[PDB]
RNA sequence: UAUGACUCUCUUAAGGUAGCCAAAUGCCUCGUCAUCUAAUUAGUGACGCGCAUGAAUGGAUUAACGAGAUUCCCACUGUCC
RNA sequence: UUUUUUUUUUUU
RNA sequence: CCCGUCGCUCCUACCGAUUGAAUGAUCCGGUGAAAUGUUCGGAUCGCGCGAGAAGUCCAUUGAACCUUAUCAUUUAGAGGAAGGAGAAGUCGUAACAAGGUUUCCGUAGGUGAACCUGCGGAAGGAUCAUUG
RNA sequence: UCCGCCGGCACCUUAUGAGAAAUCAAAGUUUUUGGGUUCCGGGGGGAGUAUGGUCGCAAGGCUGAAACUUAAAGGAAUUGAC
RNA sequence: UACCUGGUUGAUCCUGCCAGUAGUCAUAUGCUUGUCUCAAAGAUUAAGCCAUGCAUGUGUAAGUAUGAACAAAUUCAGACUGUGAAACUGCGAAUGGCUCAUUAAAUCAGUUAUAGUUUGUUUGAUGGUAUCUACUACUCGGAUAACCGUAGUAAUUCUAGAGCUAAUACGUGCAACAAACCCCGACUUCUGGAAGGGAUGCAUUUAUUAGAUAUGCGAUGAUUCAUGAUAACUCGACGGAUCGCACGGCCGCCGGCGACGCAUCAUUCAAAUUUCUGCCCUAUCAACUUUCGAUGGUAGGAUAGUGGCCUACCAUGGUGGUGACGGGUGACGGAGAAUUAGGGUUCGAUUCCGGAGAGGGAGCCUGAGAAACGGCUACCACAUCCAAGGAAGGCAGCAGGCGCGCAAAUUACCCAAUCCUGACACGGGGAGGUAGUGACAAUAAAUAACAAUACCGGCUGGUAAUUGGAAUGAGUACAAUCUAAAUCCCUUAACGAGGAUCCAUUGGAGGGCAAGUCUGGUGCCAGCAGCCGCGGUAAUUCCAGCUCCAAUAGCGUAAUUUAAGUUGUUGCAGUUAAAAAGCUCGUAGUUGGACUUUGGGAUGUCCCGUUACUUUGAAGAAAUUAGAGUGCUCAAAGCAAGCCUACGCUCUGUAUACAUUAGCAUGGGAUAACAUUAUAGGAU
C-alpha cells in the first residue's frame, strides 16, 4: 500500500466484536484514539449491536450527532471512537452508566454502574519520565498524560482517576497479593490474585495468578491490570466475578436451568 | 534518481539479484551539497520526508567555533581548508565537510582573552581584582600561543554543512592539535 | 468481494464404492420399498448421517473415560439421540450408539410416523399427504417427508387446520363436483 | 506401379566394391533443388544409369603453409559518377 | 558322425 | 514355432549447407531524450535594492538505440539417415530337439540377409560321476 | 595312528526356517516388518540409441534422453506332443 | 474412515503392468431438464487490443456573496446578518476495486529489533522575552477569482488582453505584562555590591558541564539515555491581524459556550528497514564474486534514519558436495483445498493477510503519506482526430466490443443494507447491494394416492389406457406482502388432472458388473469393444423391435487422488522375473564396543564446558476444519433466538478444541552428539 488503510473487512474485524459473517463486506474501522484498534469497542457497535438503540449505521450517526453519548465524561460524536478497557460510557437521557469490562470469555461487556461509580476510572501507567523543563510526567495505556505525578507511582502501577477534576486520587503498586484482571491473551477477562513474578533479563516478565476457586494461570506482564489493593477490587466486576467455568459445568448449569 | 536500496547490489555469496519491484520514493537519495568558502553566502531550503526542512549550504563564509579549554563559543570567519582525511582533492577545492580541518580568524578569541584574563596574545578596582583572581589559573598551550601569533587558529568542523547549512566546529587542542600539526607540517 | 461467497455448503451422501453388488442392491431395494423412498439417494443420505454419528461415537470411545472432551461430547451425542428418539433412557452409554441401524433413523421420518399412527392407509399415502400439506407437526405445516420428528413433537402430529381432512373448505375437486350437482 | 534382394546366361578374365561428383573430370547444360542478390551463364550445399568419376595409372579427407585458381562480406578509396 | 530346405490369415 | 536383408503404405523423431531467423536477459564500448542540481544569463515585474522567464555550462538518475559476446525459449530448411505399425510379398533357414556345426558373453575381421570365422571366457550344456 | 582348538576351500543329511518355486544351512533369524553402511531396479520396445560433456592415436569407453509404439514381454514348475 | 476384480497359460503359481471400480469447492463438452433454497462465473491460450457510457468529489450557526438570482420586510433607514447559484480557500482523490506479468532466502509464514527512523489525523498534556531610540493594534498592505467586456483557433475544463471587488488565499506586523539565571560593568564605605548595558520565549547547530548511589538527584538487562545549566549560532514558513452563538457584572473595564489554526511531548492509526529458521526440479550447471563494490576497516556525502547506499584511501577478503554459482518452472507466498487407518500424495489465479503492476522502461511535482498512472514529463510499441498548422491517449475498475482459444454473463437499477470519504447529521461511492443470464458446485423435492370389479398367490397381497369419486402443485391471477422502486419467495380470492398428452431421461443387458442362450436384418462387411473379445449366412456383444437392468432430474464422454506395500521412512525389490560397480584403496557423508552413585533407614523430605532429547507454560487474525446451543416447515445453511404479551424479561447466546518446523520460559538428567584430561603451567 502507498499509505494508511481506511477500510476494515468484516472477516478481518476482531472476533470479540461478534460480527455476522454475512452481515456485510466491511466492519467499522476503529478511529485513532486512546485505545488500540484490536482492543477497543466502537460506539457504533455499542449503540447498534449491543444496546440496540440504533437499528442501522444512519441511526447510530443520528443518535451520536445529538450529543447524547459521553465517554469519560466527555461528549463524543465519532461513531468509530475507540472505547476500550475501564472506559465509562454515559447516556444522561436514559440515565444509563456503563463500564467496559472483559467477561470471563474475553469479550467486552457493558457492566451497569452507579452514578457514584461512574465518576472515576482506573488507568495503567506505562512509564514515568521527565518532559521539557524537567517536569515529571507519566502516561497511561489509554493515551492519557498526567504531569507532576506522585513520586511513588511507577510503571505498571494502577491509578484511580477522577474524571470530573481529571486528577489522580489514589494508586495501587504492582506487587504480589493484589487482585488483577487479564486484559489480553486466552486468559483475558479472568480475575485473580498474583502469586509470583518471574523476571527474565531482556525478555517479557511472567505473572502467575490464582483464581478465587484455586485455579492457576500464567500470563505476560503487559496483559495484567491491577484492580485493587489486596483481594478487593476497587470497582464492581461483571457477572461471574472473572471466574472461568469449564464447558462441562457450564452445560450442567444450562441443563439445570432448562429443567 | 539516486537510490539507497540494496536491490542493485550482489548477494553476500556473490550471486546476482533479479529485480522484483521499481524504485521507491522512501529510499531516495539527493545530490551532494559540495559547500565551498566564499563571501557570497548561499543556503537552499529542502523539503524532506514528513514535511521537515533541511538546509543545503552551497557557500559559507563564517562559522560558530568553540574553544573547549576556555569553554568559549564565538562566530568567526573560515579562512581556508588545510586538511581533509577523506579526500585530498577536497582541500584543493576548499570543500566544507564535517571533520575537515580549516583555519579560522582568531580575532574574537583574542578579544575575549584580552577582556577576560587582561592579557594580550580606566579599569575599576573590582575589575582588576577579578582579573588578578582569574590570573592564578591562567594556563595556555604554547602551540595555541604560536597560532594566535599568526592570527589564524586550526579548527575541526563538527557539523554537517550539507544537512544543517552551518560550518560549526571546535579549535584543535592537545594531542589532536599535535597530530594534525604533524600531518600538516609536510 | 461478494459477500455471498462466504456462505458454505456441503454434500449429504456418497455413491456406493461398488455400483453393482447384488446383495447390496437387494437390501437397498427392500428398504426403499418398505419405507416408500423415491430413490436410493435418500437411503444413502441416511446412511451417511448414521456413519457420521457412529464415527463420532467410536472416536469418543477411543478416549479415556475421565477425559473432559469425551464426557462433554458423549453427553451431547446421547442427549441428541434421546431427543430424536434413537436411544431410550435405559440406553445411556455411548456403546449403544454403535448399535444404531439405518432402520432406526428411517423410523423417525415424518412419513413413517404418519403411516404408523394411522393417519394414512399406506406409506405412499402418507408421503402424498405430507407433500400435499395435509399434516402439521405442532402449529406448523410440514411438507417434507424427510422431516425427523422428535420425541416431544411426536404426539402433536395432526391434520392441517386449513385442509379438508383437518378442517373445512373442501378441495377444488369436491367444490367443482358440488357446483356441477347443484344443477 | 516402379525397381530387383534372388536365379540363369553372352563377348572377353571380371563386370566399378569403398568412396566422390554438372569437380581443374558432364556433351545435353546457363542440368534440377536450396541458398547468397533488386536482379547471378558466377560462388556454396545437395541430387546423380556419371557423353567420359573411382581406388599407390592411387580413392576420400586434412591442421599449418602458398608472390597458386575462385566466390562473398567489412574497411578503404578519383576504378567510376 | 556323408546328405535332410520349406509349410498363407481367423477359428475351432 | 521362428530370424534377418530386400519390396509397399503410413507415423514419429534425429542429422543438415543455409557464415539460418525471431524473442527475452546479461556482457563490452559508444551515442543519448527528459528531469534534477550547479554556473552564467537577465525578457519582465515591484519598492540603489527584491523577485524573476526564455536560453546556456558542467554534473547525477537515466529511457531509447547501435556494436561485441554468452545463456534461455521458439522456429524455417534442399537433402540424408534411424525407429515403429500395418490378414494373407520375395530370398534363404539363424534360433527353439545334440535345431541337425551345443548355445551364449567380450573383442576383431569378413559375407545378399539372417550369419560365418579367429582368441579368451560362461553353463544359462547335451557331463553334478573314474580312489580309474 | 588317535583325540581336540583356531582359520579356510568345499561336501552330505535335515526343516523347527525361507521361497513363486527351482533351490538355499544362509537366498534363515521379515506384516511378530528397524544391527551399521555403499551401489542399484520400477511393464515390454525405441535404446545403451540421439544429443551434450569427458577419456582414447584408433577401435571405442564413461555419463546418457526424448518423440513414438505396444498388452503383454518375462520367471519357476505340471501334463501332453515332438 | 486399514477391501480389490478382468487380462500372458492346454492348465498352475508368480513378477509385472494394462483395464475396471470410487473421489475432485475440476475444467470442458453431449443429451435431458417440472418446483424451492443456496451459489461460482474471460484465471488457464493474449499483464493481448479497445468504440461507447459510468467508476471522486466535497458545505457546517461556526473561512470568503453586492449574481445586474429568488423571497420577506423597510416609508424611512439601512455595512451584512433568509435562502443562497458561481467562484476563491481547505480537504480528499496514496483508501477502495482489478490482476498475478516479474520475482526461487527473493516475496512470504512463524518469531524478533529500532538504544537505527518518519508518521496528516484522533486522544491527554504543554505554549511567558518579537516593538526595545520608527512606533496602526479600537485591527496593517498589494493583488485575483467569480462578475463584466475585446477576443484568437477547426478544435480541447486550449488560450491572451481590459475593468472591478473579498479572505482562515498571499505578504507583513505590535505580539498583555514579569520574575529568575548568566556575562560585561562605570561607580564604589572595595576578600565585597553597584547603576547601566548585553544575553535570555520555542525551534536549529556546535562545544563545555551535571545527570551519583559499596543528610537532594528520575528510567532500562544495557546508552556520555530522559532532562537541567552555561557559551554562542541561524538572514527560523513557530509564538492567532480568524469565525458562530448568546448576553452579563463593576465603573470604559472585565465576562461564558464553541468553531477553525500554529508549535512541543506522549498516545493511536501505520510505514520503512531488520534478527533466527523454513521453498519445487536440475550437476548433460563445480567452482562463483572481485577493472566498473565483491567481503571488511577509517573518514566523509546522501537518507527520515542504520548500512558499500555512494565517494576517497586501506586490507584481501566473502560463498561453496551440509550443493554455492548457473538454468527451468505452463512459479506471486501464506491462511487453506481434494483424498483420509497411520505415514503420506496432489492442488492453491480467484473474495482473508502480505507483496508487485497499471501497454514496456525511466524521471518527477504536489502532498503527512506516491517513484501515483481514472497525476505529469521523455523514449519505445500501438493508436484516435485534423480545416494538415496542431491537438489528445492508457479498461490487469463496472458493463460492453475484437482477438484468442475446449473454456467463462447485462453496455440494467440503487446508495435501502454494510462501510468509506468530504467543509459535512444532509453530498458522493460500477466499493457494495438489487435484479438479468447462469444444469460450475450444493440442499429439499412433483411426475400420483385410495376404494369397487375381473384376474392371479397364499382374510390377506400383485396386475388391469375397466369403474368411482377424493387430494394437490406446475401453471395462471385479483389482493396483500416483499422491495430504495421493482422482481422472486411466503400467504391467498376465481380457475387449473385420467392415456391424470401436466406423456423422464442418460447409459447398458458375454465377463469385470445388474440385466435376454427372445425376434428380424447384415454376414471378418458395416460396426461394437476402456480390457479380455464380438462380426466369415442360426451374432446373448453390430443395426433394429420387444423385454430387462443401474441411477434418476440427473446421466454419458475427454488433469489429478485412491486403489499403489507399482516410489516402500512406517513399508517394496536386486541368484533364475528389471536389478550388486570386474577388483581393491579412499576423502566428504552416515555409523561406531564396555566402564564413572547403587542401597537401606526412615518419612515430597534428611544421611552417606557446549548441545541434542524429553515434560510444562505463555503467546501464536479471521474465515475454513472438528465441535456446544438453537424446529430457517426439514435440509445445505445462518447466528440466531426463548417466556409473556409484561409499554418487558432471559446480566439472552454468539462456547470449546486443533494448530509442523523455527523462536521464548520452565522441570528431568536415562539414552546420545562435540570439547578436555598426564611434560601438572593442577585444586586449595
Ligand atoms: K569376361
Ligand atoms: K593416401
Ligand atoms: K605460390
Ligand atoms: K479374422
Ligand atoms: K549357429
Ligand atoms: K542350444
Ligand atoms: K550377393
Ligand atoms: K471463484
Ligand atoms: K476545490
Ligand atoms: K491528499
Ligand atoms: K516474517
Ligand atoms: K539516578
Ligand atoms: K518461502
Ligand atoms: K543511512
Ligand atoms: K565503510
Ligand atoms: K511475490
Ligand atoms: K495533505
Ligand atoms: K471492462
Ligand atoms: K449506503
Ligand atoms: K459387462
Ligand atoms: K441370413
Ligand atoms: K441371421
Ligand atoms: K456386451
Ligand atoms: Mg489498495
Ligand atoms: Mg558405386
Ligand atoms: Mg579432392
Ligand atoms: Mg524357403
Ligand atoms: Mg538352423
Ligand atoms: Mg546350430
Ligand atoms: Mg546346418
Ligand atoms: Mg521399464
Ligand atoms: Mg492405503
Ligand atoms: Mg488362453
Ligand atoms: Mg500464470
Ligand atoms: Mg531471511
Ligand atoms: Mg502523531
Ligand atoms: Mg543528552
Ligand atoms: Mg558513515
Ligand atoms: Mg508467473
Ligand atoms: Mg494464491
Ligand atoms: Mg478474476
Ligand atoms: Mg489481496
Ligand atoms: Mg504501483
Ligand atoms: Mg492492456
Ligand atoms: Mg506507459
Ligand atoms: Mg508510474
Ligand atoms: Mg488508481
Ligand atoms: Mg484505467
Ligand atoms: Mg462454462
Ligand atoms: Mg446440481
Ligand atoms: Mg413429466
Ligand atoms: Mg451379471
Ligand atoms: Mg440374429
Ligand atoms: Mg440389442
Ligand atoms: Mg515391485
Ligand atoms: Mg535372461
Ligand atoms: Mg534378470
Ligand atoms: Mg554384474
Ligand atoms: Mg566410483
Amino acid at each position: 500500500a502507498r499509505g494508511l488503510k481506511k477500510h476494515l473487512k468484516r472477516l478481518n474485524a476482531p472476533k470479540h466484536w461478534m460480527l455476522d459473517k454475512l452481515g456485510g463486506a466491511f466492519a467499522p474501522k476503529p478511529s485513532s484514539g486512546p485505545h488500540k484498534s484490536r482492543e477497543c469497542l466502537p460506539l457504533i457497535i455499542i449503540l447498534r449491536n449491543r444496546l440496540k438503540y440504533a437499528l442501522t449505521y444512519r441511526e447510530v450517526i443520528s443518535i451520536l450527532m445529538q450529543r447524547q453519548v459521553m465517554v469519560d465524561s466527555k461528549v463524543r460524536t465519532d461513531k468509530t471512537y475507540p472505547a476500550g478497557f475501564m472506559d465509562v460510557v454515559s447516556i444522561p437521557k436514559t440515565n444509563e452508566n456503563f463500564r467496559l469490562l472483559y467477561d470471563t470469555k474475553g469479550r467486552f461487556r457493558l457492566h451497569s454502574v452507579r452514578d457514584e461509580e461512574a465518576k472515576f476510572k482506573l488507568c495503567k501507567v506505562r512509564s514515568v519520565q521527565f518532559g521539557q523543563k524537567g517536569i515529571p510526567y507519566l502516561n497511561t495505556y489509554d493515551g492519557r498524560t498526567i504531569r507532576y505525578p506522585d513520586p511513588l507511582i511507577k510503571a505498571n502501577d494502577t491509578i484511580k482517576l477522577d474524571l470530573e477534576s481529571n486528577k489522580i486520587v489514589d494508586f495501587i503498586k504492582f506487587d504480589v497479593g493484589n487482585v488483577v484482571m487479564v486484559t489480553g491473551g486466552r486468559n483475558r477477562g479472568r480475575v485473580g490474585v498474583i502469586k509470583n513474578r518471574e523476571k527474565h533479563k531482556g525478555s517479557f516478565e511472567t505473572v502467575h495468578i490464582q483464581d478465587a476457586l484455586g485455579h492457576e494461570f500464567a500470563t505476560r506482564l503487559g496483559n495484567v491490570f491491577t484492580l485493587g489493593k489486596g483481594t478487593k477490587p476497587w470497582v464492581s466486576l461483571p457477572k461471574g466475578k472473572g471466574i472461568k467455568l469449564s464447558i462441562i459445568e457450564e452445560a450442567r448449569k444450562r441443563l439445570a436451568a432448562q429443567s | 534518481g539516486i537510490s539507497r536500496d540494496s536491490m542493485h547490489k550482489r548477494r553476500a555469496t556473490g550471486g546476482k539479484k533479479k529485480a522484483w519491484r521499481k524504485k521507491r520514493k522512501y529510499e531516495l537519495g539527493r545530490q551532494p551539497a559540495n559547500t565551498k568558502i566564499s563571501a557570497n553566502k548561499t543556503v537552499r531550503r529542502i523539503r524532506v520526508r514528513g514535511g521537515n526542512v533541511k538546509w543545503r549550504a552551497l557557500r559559507l563564509d563564517t562559522g560558530n567555533y568553540s574553544w573547549g579549554s576556555e569553554a568559549v563559543t564565538r562566530k568567526t570567519r573560515i579562512l581556508d581548508v588545510v586538511y581533509n582525511a577523506s579526500n585530498n582533492e577536497l582541500v584543493r577545492t576548499q570543500t566544507l565537510v564535517k571533520s575537515a580541518i580549516v583555519q579560522v580568524d582568531a580575532a574574537p578569541f583574542k578579544q575575549w582573552y584580552l577582556q577576560h584574563y587582561g592579557v594580550d596574545i580606566k579599569k575599576s578596582n573590582h575589575v582588576l581584582r577579578k582579573i588578578e583572581t582569574r590570573q592564578k589559573d591562567r594556563k595556555l598551550d604554547p602551540h595555541i600561543e604560536e597560532q594566535f601569533g599568526g592570527g589564524r587558529l586550526l579548527a575541526c568542523i563538527s557539523s554537517r554543512p550539507g544537512q544543517c547549512g552551518r560550518a560549526d566546529g571546535y579549535i584543535l587542542e592537545g594531542k589532536e592539535l599535535e597530530f594534525y600539526m604533524k600531518k600538516l607540517q609536510k | 468481494v461478494h459477500v455471498a461467497f462466504y456462505r458454505n455448503y456441503g454434500k449429504t451422501f456418497k455413491k456406493p464404492r461398488r455400483p453393482y453388488e447384488k446383495e447390496r442392491l437387494d437390501a437397498e431395494l427392500k428398504l426403499v420399498g418398505e419405507y416408500g423412498l423415491r430413490c436410493k439417494r435418500e437411503l444413502w443420505r441416511v446412511q451417511y448421517a448414521l456413519s457420521r454419528i457412529r464415527n463420532a461415537a467410536r472416536m469418543l470411545l477411543t478416549l479415556d473415560e475421565k477425559d473432559p472432551r469425551r464426557i462433554f461430547e458423549g453427553e451431547a451425542l446421547l442427549r441428541r439421540m434421546n431427543r430424536y428418539g434413537l436411544l431410550d433412557e435405559s440406553q445411556n452409554k455411548l456403546d449403544y450408539v454403535l448399535s444404531l441401524t439405518v432402520e432406526n433413523f428411517l423410523e423417525r421420518r415424518l412419513q413413517t410416523l404418519v403411516f404408523k399412527t394411522g393417519m394414512a392407509k399406506s406409506i405412499h399415502h402418507a408421503r402424498v399427504l405430507i407433500r400435499q400439506r395435509h399434516i402439521r407437526v405442532g402449529r406448523q405445516v410440514v411438507n417434507v417427508p424427510s422431516f425427523m420428528v422428535r420425541l416431544d413433537s411426536q404426539k402433536h402430529i395432526d391434520f392441517s387446520l386449513i385442509s379438508p381432512f383437518g378442517g373445512g373448505r373442501p378441495g377444488r375437486v369436491k367444490r367443482k363436483n358440488q357446483k356441477a350437482a347443484a344443477k
